[PDB]
């Protein structure tokens, strides 16, 4: 059992804020490599924030380092995306993804910023 | 909304671990049976022994000495990440209460 189901994505203006979530079933979260991934249609999809297992660090990508901050609530198994200063290049399709051995993603939320 | 389990016998046995995880400071009766469990299972927390710098008293960068590869008087105070075990007990304790 590995379940990702992306949710909080949806319609802001250009410098607000968004905060997505990950309800990962099935596996612990704080043991877990779990990264969020995105992908615009006509772009290639890209990896934007990621956490390791336990304490091995997080990671950015350096298109949104300081903006986007994850973050992993285990009362809740949640992995958690928050943006900042939202840019209308960081419009796409959010996906999380786990890697065990292979990778797990969800079907994704979609997150859309005008002007 | 997510959840690590979904038998309701195993759920239960994963907050009651962490129930008393929250308990640990707070009493020294409590605390002497999870270090049993902890030393005995070589694990650390529920899940991960990045559980417990969400344990209110419990020192930042502190997890008990019974989370240390060898239990020495102290190890856990200031710990590094190398000489402790970073596995959690709920899986490997009560595995068998799931359906």
């Amino acid at each position: 059992q590995v379940q990702l189901v992306e949710s909080g994505g949806g319609l802001v203006q250009a410098g607000g804020s968004l905060r997505l979530s990950c309800a990962a079933s099935g596996f612990p979260v704080a043991s877990g490599n779990m990264a969020w991934y995105r992908q615009a249609p006509g772009k290639e999809r890209e990896w934007v924030a990621a956490i390791k297992s336990h304490g091995y660090g997080t990671k950015y990508a350096d298109s949104v380092k300081g903006r986007f901050t994850i973050s992993r609530d285990n009362a809740k198994n949640t992995v958690y995306l928050q943006m900042n200063s939202l840019k209308p290049e960081d419009t796409a399709v959010y996906y999380c993804y786990v890697y065990v051995g292979w990778l797990y993603w969800g079907q994704g939320t979609q997150v859309t910023v005008s002007a | 909304s997510g959840y690590v389990f979904r038998d309701k016998v195993m759920s239960e046995f994963n907050n009651n671990f962490r129930q008393q995880m929250e308990n640990y400071p707070k009493n020294s009766h409590t605390a002497s049976i999870l270090d049993r469990m902890q030393a005995d299972f070589k694990c650390c927390g529920a899940a991960s022994y990045t559980d417990w710098e969400k344990i209110p008293s419990m020192s930042k960068n502190r997890v008990p000495d019974s989370c240390c590869i060898s239990v020495t008087v102290g190890c856990g105070i200031n710990f590094n990440e190398k000489a402790i075990h970073k596995e959690g007990c709920v899986e490997k304790i009560g595995g068998w209460l799931r359906k």
